[PDB]
RNA sequence: UAAGGUGAUAUGAACCGUUAUAACCGGCGAUUUCCGAAUGGGGAAACCCAGUGUGUUUCGACACACUAUCAUUAACUGAAUCCAUAGGUUAAUGAGGCGAACCGGGGGAACUGAAACAUCUAAGUACCCCGAGGAAAAGAAAUCAACCGAGAUUCCCCCAG
RNA sequence: AGGGUGACAGCCCCGUACACAAAAAUGCACAUGCUGUGAGCUCGAUGAGUAGGGCGGGACACGUGGUAUCCUGUCUGAAUA
RNA sequence: UUUUGUAUAAUGGGUCAGCGACUUAUAUUCUGUAGCAAGGUUAACCGAAUAGGGGAGCCGAAGGGAAACCGAGUCUUAACUGGGCGUUAAGUUGCAGGGUAUAGACCCGAAACCCGGUGAUCUAGCCAUGGGCAGGUUGAAGGUUGGGUAACACUAACUGGAGGACCGAACCGACUAAUGUUGAAAAAUUAGCGGAUGACUUGUGGCUGGGGGUGAAAGGCCAAUCAAACCGGGAGAUAGCU
RNA sequence: GUUUAUUAAAAACACAGCACUGUGCAAACACGAAAGUGGACGUAUACGGUGUGACGCCUGCCCGGUGCCGGAAGGUUAAUUGAUGGGGUUAGCGCAAGCGAAGCUCUUGAUCGAAGCCCCGGUAAACGGCGGCCGGUCCUAAGGUAGCGA
RNA sequence: UGAGCCUUGAUGUGUAGGAUAGGUGGGAGGCUUUGAAGUGUGGACGCCAGUCUGCAUGGAGCCGACCUUGAAAUACCACCCUUUAAUGUUUGAUGUUCUAACGUUGACCCGUAAUCCGGGUUGCGGACAGUGUCUGGUGGGUAGUUUGACUGGGGCGGUCU
RNA sequence: GCUUGACUGCGAGCGUGACGGCGCGAGCAGGUGCGAAAGCAGGUCAUAGUGAUCCGGUGGUUCUGAAUGGAAGGGCCAUC
């Protein structure tokens, strides 16, 4: 499937390339998020027209994060943070994302989401990470200056 | 039923034909899958029940003109 | 149109009429209980039980009208959920059912024949199902022909067992 | 023509040939209205998950054979005067 | 009628009356007859319609060869003195008839196969909700007065009232005999017989449907029908048989 | 207790008990083109299937065959894929028998390719089997033990 | 962990020799301060002669017609033939991770005074499971059938040209 | 001893079969072997030693070749 990027994604291009990603990567998860759209030749005719607003503005105020699902754990961010928790064992704490936060704030900005609801766990035997996830168990549980610093 | 409302398949009606060249009826059934297209236009997930061919016809198409022609058959979806 | 009539069994009674509302015939109207697609809800068909709105009342109760489902359009309304959407209420329009054959489509046997029998036949027949019309279907060549030409579909006769 | 009349009726009766008839409703033709559908010439454009192909079936008089053409359940997939 | 053979003790018929079985359509071959004759004849269709038009076609006047091809000849063969098949026989179109072919094909007649519906008012199982079981026996566990151990074991009386316990009516069944067998009755009557508080029985309603159900299992039962119900259809199945 | 309503009531069926076996729950299994439902509003002391059939003594030996179970070096093996070869067509060259690029095309079928089968082990309350010979020995998977017996 | 491939880095011992000559053009000097030549040395290769490579310091020079040689310079440039190193890169494979397809007969919210269904939030699985087409094995669970004749009845035996 | 007549096309005329077929055959054409020659030779003293049709494989044959030229396929001949 040919696709023209709106964003730069990973391993395929930087903003506005043809490239022929998978049917399956392009239907369910480039095209879902903002990152590319299918070039049916009318499209590139109006990408040709929409790349001043689109390579300009919409690059300034967000090209990464894209779908945040491997930028937050490669582009480390929201390192700094005051809120401790327990003892080293984040679990269903949101804590803080937005506020004392300063490479966070300027053009492109990366975020992150919520945890595991409290039904089953608690402060003791595991640990959650502050990032987006969708798994909660089998996530990866590096430490991340936030649930001890 | 077991249709695709993008195309139409439908189950068809066919021979098993052995090395005796004995006919026994069968049926051919499409390659139904039940799928949340993200439709752009409302910014919604619409269900929908697509055979892999219908799939690649939303592909091409687009699924906004595959949804205008099913509201202009009917096909509440 | 009429000098005779009130259907027949089917007599009788009481009447109607005889120059034109007796009767009879044709056109157009009105009435058209209940069940039945039955449609206010239910039900063991022709029954049981209601709601809302007007209008009467002797204060006992009465009469009429509406009140199904679904589809389409609109209007208001509107969750999880901010905008939205699903959804809810209302209003107009339409459908539902029955019917012999013919018609198009979705499914689809077996007996039987083959001197057994399985490929084959029977036969896309019987039968079931969906849908339309007075007809239906098809229809104006991405068709044939043969170096000459024909010129949409449909039907009959040959070609030809 | 036919049918009745106490047996078999052209002239007994009802009819038949033929010539006539509608207040009212309605069909058919012309003429003839309202709304609404839009002729002609010139430029163009001129139907893609489609034709075609692998696999499995089916319809073609044709049972896959050396088997053209047609439909498609599955997987693919052009040119485009 | 069927047979080598029938008075046959082999089949069929109680009698009368009425009905009851070689047909129709289209092809094709032969015979008779009629018309025309190297020609014969039209089909559909038109048509004021049994006329007339319509020769599209069909058969015939030429055969041989697998065929190209040749032609009163041709094929076979390198080629025939040969050999095969033809040249020396009028055909065609109706009408009548005899055969044959496809159709039900002289008539009646299966067991059975398939399709679509009707049936759990009988019965088999299950489900829900009600009901029934005279009377009389035996006398478990347990419990209190005793006999007994340092305390459990334990042995009698009284109490108690268990059990797919016992005898036996209702009720449910059906082992034996007789009767009856064109029955009183398409399964019963009489005399005896098993169970009879349970795995019991019974009323009302409901559910399971035919290659399916249900079955404490007999191929049992599913409306007097069951190694595949009944009704209607394919259907005039097929019948080398009577 | 049940059983062939209507010629068989029994030694037949069932049964408490026992054994094997499957099943980790969206259970196995069953009725169902499916959705779903029972199992079961149960959870291995449960549920299904199969066999035997209270209780007492017991229940011997054989895994060679069929079945099931487990494991595997290797062999063969489908769809799919399509290396190489062969043939038709024609551009051309041919004083010509003939040769013959590219494209399209018919045919062949190198390579990859799982289970299965071949092979190894277990299992008999799985289907089943359970000797001769001469007064030690052949064969077998093992050679009928206990008990009973016209 | 394998292969094709734009391209370039490495591969070219009849021997003549200053010793490691695929080849045709173009040409008489290429590189060296985004560093030459000299040394240790890195794993590659090797015919037992070095080619080409990373880095350390390095700081003004190695490499022709050379005379020979069937061939005259890796002096520069270009297509290209034997061989051989790598990656952007295309699919093959094993593994691990992940989430966004897809599952949930987990929890909570809403439609909704509803163990259905749907939407939503979250968790758990996760490209597995499962479904469509194609395919090998198994498959009396089910179905359709076949299983001869002669014959001193039939069967068993015999026979059949 | 020499040889390939275990030949090719035909075949008057017969015999035996319901038929499918089977069998014997002088003689003609071509070419050949043996014999000086006349002549003999179309397998073996004779009679058993066999399998129709369909489908298909191989060699030959420009007979056909679905617009035309080929080719595929089909026919004819030999043969499995």
């Amino acid at each position: 499937m040919q696709v023209i990027l709106l964003d730069k994604v990973a391993n395929l291009g930087s903003l506005g390339d043809q490239v022929n990603v998978k049917a399956g990567y392009a239907r369910n998860f480039l095209v879902p998020q903002g990152k590319a759209v299918p070039a049916t030749k009318k499209n590139i005719e109006f990408f040709e027209a929409r790349r001043a607003e689109l390579e300009a503005k919409l690059a300034e105020v967000l090209a990464a994060a894209n779908a945040r699902a491997e930028k937050i754990n490669a582009l480390e961010t929201v390192t700094i943070a005051s809120k401790a928790g327990d003892e080293g064992k984040l679990f269903g704490s949101i804590g803080t994302r937005d506020i004392a936060d300063a490479v966070t704030a300027a053009g492109v900005e990366v975020a992150k989401s919520e945890v595991r609801l409290p039904n089953g766990v608690l402060r003791t035997t595991g640990e959650h990470e502050v990032s987006f996830q969708v798994h909660s168990e089998v996530f990866a549980k590096v430490i991340v200056n936030v649930v001890a610093e | 039923s077991r249709v695709c409302q993008v195309t139409g398949k439908r189950p068809v009606t066919g021979n098993n034909r052995s090395h005796a060249l004995n006919a026994t009826k069968r049926r051919f059934l499409p390659n139904l899958h039940s799928h949340r297209f993200w439709v752009e236009s409302e910014k919604r997930f619409v269900t929908l029940r697509v055979s892999a061919k219908g799939m690649r016809v939303i592909d091409k198409k687009g699924i906004d003109t595959v949804l205008a022609e099913l509201r202009a058959r009917g096909e509440k979806y």
